[PDB]
């Protein structure tokens, strides 16, 4: 364990790479081995009972499940949110260079696993807090709400839902990623005081917000209509990707409707314009 | 504030003097005892009785190291009517093994058929030389070559000081453009002698001492002759005891322009003369800046006397071996 | 610019370097110096040659070369090795076993002396620890490790002279000289522990935290402008000064960075500059003041995106200027760490300054060494 | 210190008091070392009994306490901020930093001072001098305040009383006791210091809580309500700048003679004829100096008599005027009771300017020159003064420097500072440095170096190539030929050089081989100087272009070097026993006349060498045969010679 954390997970980004596609698929190499570690690491209530045991007598050390500890090291700063975060940057960017490279492929092969394990840990972290909170073991974590506000010591400001939000630019065909994007972003919403935060983030410029509605006329103005659905020369890849959108909408519906329910700000005001 | 013990080292005899070493640590003691105890400062402080070994026959007077750069060397004095001389060679080399070290003879200096009144190493500047007196009135200067040449030893001159040499002094030099002079304060008795004190330089061109000066002032048997440390100071000073206390201020008013050496023009005032030991004064210590002087005499007692702004001097200190001496003191005009 | 490097690809990964010493006092580089292995091909300890300074030696690739000479292989890692003397080496082994040899330069050759063969351990699980920091004052031997003990001991002995063992010890990342026989060691807590080589028991013997955000200080130094104040640098980004023999103090809070200080070291020819090495990613020159006004090691070296050498002088007639030195009150700015980056390095794990000249060697598999640290 | 010369400050020898005996004596470092010694003897008799105990007289008992380090190396650490400054700055900005570092210095102090308070608490033996040395610092403290707001901002009236009141409360730390004890027991107007406080309050200058005070009394008694109302009428009227700053003072002076006489109008009234208290408020309102000598036993502080004075009557100051007031407060205080005191003298000197002598009065009471060497660097900024200065008559800077450094180096750390401070006074400094350094013990190359740093960024080699070749010496004394080595090439000494060069040549008399060859081979042109060394490398170089057979640049390396006439005959020897196979070998570069320089060198060089020596002093069956050996070693040369010239001429068809 902590041999390819370390080793490798600390290490990869620090490699020299004469072809750049290297990269792309080291890394995920290493994002789905720790997507297998969470899907099946599954918590109990006697994951947080005694560290030493009286092997006759004698108080032992035994290590807390490998489970146990990777989560609570997610669930307090991780060099893993770092580099998920890195992951986002490097994504978008080379979303941004649209002259296609050979490795793109891996690229959302990889953000694609983030997604999903950032997902899995959001539906873990709610039971395993709920254990915690009888245990009597003195454990430390921070909901990851003030994660996605924490302020990014690269740029020194908390974009994190903004370049979350840079990939449904860029998912002109890519109505997985905004999915994923979008549910992530809900799952999140699913809690309260943050639409102060997210109007602060709009705010920032008239060209932010102006890339911004590109990017969401992008993803609204085919909800039915992109003149490959009804084509069987596509088939069933078309058909596929109207099923992804029409779940995309769906959650943007569930989203805004828990923004509504709470009071002013509410952003789906200004989404619609107002 | 250290006590004071009557209780003395394990010398059955008169100690005569301790000589230090000229880079720290380390003391030697020579007495009567024939045997010169080397100690030791530890890093606890504590010096333990490190060496002793038999260096001469009669009274060992003196002991005076050498700076290493001389080796680590020293020349002893005593009543065999010649001058020893002993660097400690140990074996193996040093980097974190310690052999078994041992007492070296480089010399002995027969110095005729006289006794060495005093001994003492030559300064850097000059070369490396060693001066040699005696009761005779004879000071024989001798050489050695070369750095791993120590053991040989060629009087390279000799001075004829009149009266029988007592105590003797070097004058620091360390210009090209100044030259290197010796006091010798004289303990004959004349009351008839003035300038019982003598002074010779070394004139280059004619390669040789000449004699500078004496004190024609001097009828009392010199106890000894101190310099003050003077190299960056533009003159000289002179501290002499006998039962008072002298200290001259020599200064070059005229340094010739070609006529230079035999003499050179200097102002000498007796800018000090104490009988404040109220008896005979037999050593003036010298603090190596050259600012500080102390002095000690038959009651037991050390005076200490410094020089001020108007480079005056005061006892700024008065010791006793006879009692116990007072507390602080202070003052101005 | 600043005296480009030259870099030759040793094709090899650097942990420790260590001047040959020949002690006293001298300002040559040591041509001969001794190396730990990251991991070269295996660990193992090699003897290496430079050309030292730009006189005499500029060629032999571009601007001179260490060159291999011999070498033999040590269990565990050599995360530490110093020099008790001219030739008698002392090194940690990753396996907690003390290694002294003696080194042959004319043979080529290093020959296995002295063991001891036992060193710091966890308890509660019978496991073997290296050892944390080495102290060699000839002869007089120190070590310190994780578990937290002491181990004193006289050159020259296979077995232990003596360990102190306390009912309270911790972990520790830096020592340092205070004096002869005081030593200092920040923590892995925020703590700054003081000894006395004579005087030791049951306990630290003394232990020091306060306000000031106190962060793991993982590296901690004696100035090169003086010993008993001494510089450390941990977790939070910022540098803590201090003035002791038997009491701390501060001389400075100084805002130097935002993240971890993992290693500080210290300019000779320069006693008020600084270096710093991190597995974070970097590596950066330190200097004295900040801004671009003066001469930038803030942001020189990355290949492009440099900048450095701006100046200007007043001369003191209706003109006016004052610095942070002159303020005493704490938390000061930041003081200019460059970060450099040639074309792509790896964990730098060993760097030398020596007057303006500099080596380093690291795990971008080759080294790196300067003439001058300026122009 | 400044003053060089004083009475005789003789050290207690309490031994010898009972159990004399005749001294001797060895000076220490800043210590002084005393032993017994047997001539002239105040005692009787010998003895003999290793006696290990020593007399180390100590000028420097400073450096045992253990504050003092703080104390000046933070002096330091500050002090040589303000140096470094002292370049830059102009004007207003100086005085203001000037202020600061004033304030600085002062805060340092006080740590000092809560430090010692945690140190003496602690301590029942050592609270005592801790006592002592809070005294003093504290006097510091006073002192460097005064001198402060006396010169530094050199500001009129109004300010300066303003400082002053806040000078004294914050020297002054009795009425908040009073106010704690006030608090502490009942009710403040019940409390037995109720009127003290109220006093004390009345000095201070805050009338706001004073009548706060004032309103307790009024209700606790209805006859003194009215009274109370109309001493809350005069606090709001005292003045605290009647006018403003860009005022006259004759507005201001109006303003407080209107006040003035209504207070005399309200006491002669008899208003205030039924509470003693307030009557004698009254009293001190219209700054009547009977009570307030009365008050002297609460007052304890004479300078606070002087203040009160000069607030009560004189808004307005004269510098003249001041040693006047001054001279009327001494005497007025010493009525009550006349004794002995420095600190009012040295005050009084300040008042009247006369830095200097105050600066003696100092050094007569201590013997510390530190803060009079601040108190020097301050008069240094202050861009010129007069009082007597003892700069022109003396040298008060160099001369605490060097106290300074001296007492520095008492500790072998310590003195590094003092290092720092001849930076400041090098046409003596530099050379006691060199001075203390040969006479002190040392090893570390780290600060041994650094001074050479120091050294040669002010280009003064001398002493450094003195000290380089002193320590390599040292270095193969403990037999360390390489340390000599490198450090004889950074003495740059050929001698040296040579001579140890002929000790590796030596080395190949014994071994016939080399070592550490490429530490020499990598020396480059640097060569030049010791021949000797030279010669051996060149040697190297030769015998590996035989290694690897390099016969042409070889031999022309080997000609060369002969042709360079340099080395002892017994080798050139080997030499060209060496050059044979070359000599063999079908070469054309080979001048044979070239060749027989050599040859003939070598006959007078064996010629010389027979008659300086005999080859062979041992008889043995070998010996002769080395001889024969050497006879045909020489006649294979001819021969070989002579096949050399037939391959040439049978060539040159």
């Amino acid at each position: 364990l902590q041999f390819l954390r370390d080793t490798v997970f600390l290490r990869y980004r620090t490699r020299a790479y004469r072809r750049a596609a290297e990269k792309w698929e080291v890394a995920e190499a290493v994002l789905d081995v720790f997507y297998k570690l969470l899907k099946d690491y599954e918590p109990q209530p006697e994951d947080f009972v005694d560290q030493y045991v009286e092997l006759q007598g004698e108080e032992r050390v035994a290590f807390k499940p490998p489970g146990f500890s990777l989560m609570h090291h997610l669930l307090n700063e991780s060099p893993m949110l770092e580099l998920c975060l890195s992951l986002m940057e490097e994504g978008v960017t080379q979303l941004d260079t649209y002259a296609p490279f050979p490795g793109k492929k891996h690229l959302e092969k990889a953000v694609a696993y983030c997604f999903m394990l950032l997902n899995l840990t959001l539906q873990k972290e709610n039971r395993f807090m709920d254990l915690l909170r009888e245990s009597h073991l003195s454990m430390i974590v921070t909901p990851l709400e003030q994660l996605l506000q924490g302020i990014n010591p690269r740029s020194k400001k908390a974009d994190n839902v903004v370049n979350i939000a840079r990939y449904l630019c860029h998912g002109n065909s890519n109505a997985e990623l905004a999915f994923e994007s979008a549910k992530i972003l809900c799952s999140i919403s699913c809690n309260s005081k943050i639409q102060e935060k997210i109007v602060g983030d709009f705010t920032q410029d008239q060209n932010v917000s102006q890339k911004l509605m590109v990017g969401f006329v992008s993803c609204l103005d085919s909800e039915e209509a992109e003149e490959l659905l009804d084509s069987e020369k596509e088939a069933e890849d078309q058909v596929k990707q109207t099923n992804i959108r029409y779940m995309t909408k769906i959650h943007i519906l569930n989203l805004l409707i828990t923004s509504l329910e709470m009071k002013a700000p509410n952003l789906a005001m200004f989404l619609l314009g107002y | 504030m250290f006590v004071a013990r009557s209780i003395a080292a394990d010398h059955k005899d008169l100690i005569h003097d301790v000589s230090f070493d000229f880079h720290g640590r380390r003391m030697a003691t020579c007495s009567s005892d024939q045997s010169v105890k080397v100690w030791d400062k530890s890093e606890n402080g504590n010096w333990h009785c490190t060496a002793s070994w038999k260096t001469h026959s009669g009274s060992v007077w003196r002991v005076t190291w050498a700076h290493p750069e001389f080796g680590q060397v020293l020349a002893s004095c005593s009543f065999d009517r010649t001058a020893a001389v002993w660097e400690e060679i140990v074996g193996e080399s040093n980097d974190k093994l310690r052999g078994q070290s041992h007492w070296v003879k480089r010399t002995t200096l027969v110095d005729s058929r006289t006794s060495v009144t005093d001994v003492k190493f030559a300064p850097k500047h000059m070369g490396l030389m060693l001066a040699t007196c005696s009761a005779d009135g004879v000071v024989r200067i001798y050489e050695a070559p070369d750095v791993m040449n120590l053991s040989q030893w060629s009087l390279q001159h000799e001075i004829s000081c009149k009266l029988s040499c007592s105590c003797i002094s070097w004058n620091p030099s360390s210009s090209r453009a100044h030259s290197p002079m010796i006091a010798v304060g004289s303990d004959d008795s004349s009351p008839n002698i003035m300038g019982k004190v003598q002074i010779y330089e070394y004139n280059e061109n004619t390669r040789k001492y000449a004699k500078a000066e004496t004190l024609m002032s001097v009828s009392d048997p010199v106890h000894d002759i101190a310099f003050a440390p003077n190299l960056g100071r533009s003159f000289h000073i002179l501290a002499v005891a006998t039962k008072d206390v002298r200290i001259f201020t020599m200064k070059p008013l005229r340094k010739e322009l070609s006529s230079s050496g035999g003499v050179t023009k200097f102002e000498i005032h007796t800018v000090a003369q104490f009988d404040n030991h109220n008896s005979q004064v037999w050593r003036v210590s010298w603090n190596i800046t050259g600012t500080v002087l102390a002095s000690s005499g038959d009651d037991g007692t050390v005076r200490l006397w410094k020089a001020n702004y108007m480079d005056n001097w005061k006892c700024i200190g008065v010791l006793k071996g006879d009692g116990n001496p007072v507390g602080n003191s202070y003052q101005g005009f | 610019m600043a005296d480009k490097f030259a870099a030759k690809f040793v094709s090899h990964k650097i942990s420790r370097t260590r001047w040959r010493p020949v002690s006293a006092s001298s300002l040559q580089q040591p041509d001969v110096f001794a190396t730990g292995s990251w991991d070269n091909e295996e660990n193992k300890v090699c003897v290496w040659a430079t050309s030292d300074f730009g006189a005499t030696s500029l060629d032999e690739e571009y601007q001179g070369d260490p060159k291999q000479l011999c070498d033999i292989k040590h269990p565990g890692d050599v995360m530490d090795m110093q020099f008790l003397d001219k030739e008698r080496i002392v090194t940690g082994s990753s396996t907690g076993t003390v290694t002294i040899f003696r080194h042959h330069e004319n043979n080529q050759t290093l020959s296995v002396n002295q063991r001891w063969e036992q060193a710091h351990y966890h308890v509660g699980s019978n496991m073997r620890a290296p050892c944390t920091a080495i102290v060699c004052s000839s002869p007089e031997i120190v070590s310190v490790g994780e578990d937290g003990r002491i181990n004193c001991f006289r050159a020259e002995s296979r077995d232990v002279l003596r360990t102190i063992d306390d009912a309270d010890s911790s972990t520790m990342h830096g020592v340092t000289f205070l004096r002869t026989t005081e030593i200092l060691t920040v923590n892995s807590v925020g703590q700054l522990k003081l000894w006395d080589l004579r005087k030791q028991g049951n306990d630290p013997t003394q232990i020091f935290s306060v306000t000031g955000e106190r962060v793991p200080l993982h590296c901690v130094d004696r100035h090169p402008n003086q010993q008993h104040v001494v510089a450390t640098g941990g977790q939070d980004g910022m540098l803590c000064i201090w003035d002791v023999r038997h009491g701390k103090m501060p001389m400075s809070l100084l805002n130097a960075h935002e993240a971890e200080m993992w290693e500080v070291h210290f300019h000779p020819s320069n006693p008020d500059h600084l270096f710093t090495c991190s597995e974070d990613g970097s590596l950066w020159h330190w200097d004295a003041s900040a801004d671009s006004e003066k001469p930038t090691f803030l942001l020189g070296g990355r290949s492009t995106f440099n900048i450095s050498r701006s100046s200007i002088a007043p001369p003191n007639a209706n003109q006016s200027l004052a610095c942070a030195w002159l303020s005493t009150d704490p938390t000061k700015g930041q003081l200019e760490i460059t970060n450099l980056l040639p074309s792509s390095t790896l964990s730098v794990n060993s760097l030398d300054v020596l007057g303006q000249n500099l080596v380093c060697g690291t795990d971008a598999e080759a080294i790196y060494v300067t003439r001058r640290l300026f122009s | 210190m400044e003053e060089l010369d004083v009475d005789p400050a003789e050290t207690p020898i309490p031994g010898l008091g009972q159990q004399n005996r005749h001294i001797g004596f060895s000076w220490g470092p800043g210590d002084l070392l005393l032993y017994e010694t047997l001539y002239q003897k105040q005692g009787n008799s010998e003895t003999a009994a290793r006696c290990p105990f020593m007399y180390l007289v100590r000028s420097d008992e400073d450096i045992y306490s253990p504050v003092l380090r703080k104390l000046f190396n933070e002096s330091h650490s500050i002090f040589v901020g303000l140096q470094k400054s002292a370049e830059e700055a102009s004007g207003k900005s100086r005085k203001a930093q000037l202020v600061q570092v004033s304030r600085n210095y002062r805060s340092v102090l006080r740590a000092c001072m809560e430090e010692m308070h945690t140190l003496s608490e602690s301590t029942r033996e050592t609270a005592q001098k801790y006592i002592s040395q809070i005294s003093i610092l504290s006097a510091m403290e006073l002192s460097w305040n005064l001198c402060e707001i006396l010169f530094i901002e050199s500001a009129p009236a109004g300010p300066l009383l303003i400082l002053l009141l806040e000078w004294v409360r914050l020297h002054v730390c009795e009425v908040d006791n009073i106010v704690q004890d006030v608090l502490r027991s009942e009710k403040p107007t019940e409390h037995e210091k109720f009127w003290d406080g109220v006093t004390g309050y009345v000095l201070q200058g805050r009338m706001n809580e004073a009548r706060q005070l004032l309103a307790k009394e009024a209700s606790t008694s209805a006859s003194a309500r009215s009274m109370c109302r109309v001493l809350d009428d005069l606090l709001k009227k005292m003045p605290m700048l009647h006018t403003g700053g860009t005022q006259t003072l004759t507005e201001f002076e109006l303003k407080w003679q209107h006040w003035r006489e209504e207070c005399e109008r309200h006491l002669q009234n008899g208003t205030f004829s039924s509470n003693v208290h307030m009557e004698a408020v009254c009293r001190v309102l219209l700054g009547d100096e009977e009570v307030l000598l009365e008050k002297r036993d609460l007052m304890t502080t004479w300078y606070h008599f002087l203040v009160s004075r000069l607030l009560f009557k004189h808004p307005t100051v004269k510098p003249t005027e001041l040693h006047f007031y001054a001279q009327s407060s001494l005497d007025m205080f010493l009525a009550g009771d006349s004794c002995p005191e420095p600190l009012d003298n040295i005050l009084l000197a300040a008042f009247e300017f006369d830095i200097h002598q105050v600066i003696k009065e100092f050094s007569i009471v201590s013997s510390n020159w530190w803060f009079v060497a601040h108190l020097t660097d301050l008069l240094d900024h202050c861009q010129l003064f007069q009082a007597h200065n003892l700069y022109f008559g003396a040298n008060m800077r160099e001369f605490l420097l060097l106290d300074y450094a001296s007492g520095l180096f008492s500790h072998h750390s310590l003195w590094q500072l003092g290092v720092d401070y001849f930076d400041y006074c090098p046409n003596l400094g530099r050379e006691y440095l060199k001075l203390h350094m040969e006479r002190i013990p040392l090893s570390t190359e780290k600060k041994a170096l650094k001074a050479l740093r120091i050294c040669e960024q002010r280009q003064m080699t001398e002493q450094v190539r003195s000290i380089c070749k002193t320590m390599a010496m040292q270095s193969l004394c403990n037999r360390r030929l390489g340390s000599a080595l490198s450090w004889s090439i950074r003495a740059k000494d050929a001698a040296f050089a040579t001579l140890i060069s002929d000790r590796f040549l030596k080395e190949y008399c014994e071994r016939g081989n080399f070592t550490d060859l490429d530490l020499i081979d990598n020396l480059g042109s640097a060569m030049l100087l010791s021949d000797r060394l030279t010669f051996l490398g060149k040697y190297r170089e030769f015998h590996r272009m035989y290694s690897q057979e390099q016969f042409s640049e070889a031999a022309s390396l080997l000609l060369s070097l002969m042709t360079a006439r340099i080395a002892p005959c017994s080798f050139w020897l080997t030499l060209l026993l060496d050059a044979l196979p070359l000599l063999e070998q079908k070469q054309v570069i080979f001048s044979a006349e070239q060749t027989y320089e050599l040859m003939r060198c070598l006959e007078d060089r064996m010629a010389a060498k027979l008659e300086s020596t005999s080859p062979d002093e041992i008889q043995k069956q070998d010996s002769s045969i080395d001889n024969t050996k050497v006879e045909m070693l020489r006649l294979a040369l001819a021969r070989n010679l002579a096949r050399a010239i037939v391959t040439e001429g049978a060539l040159q068809e």
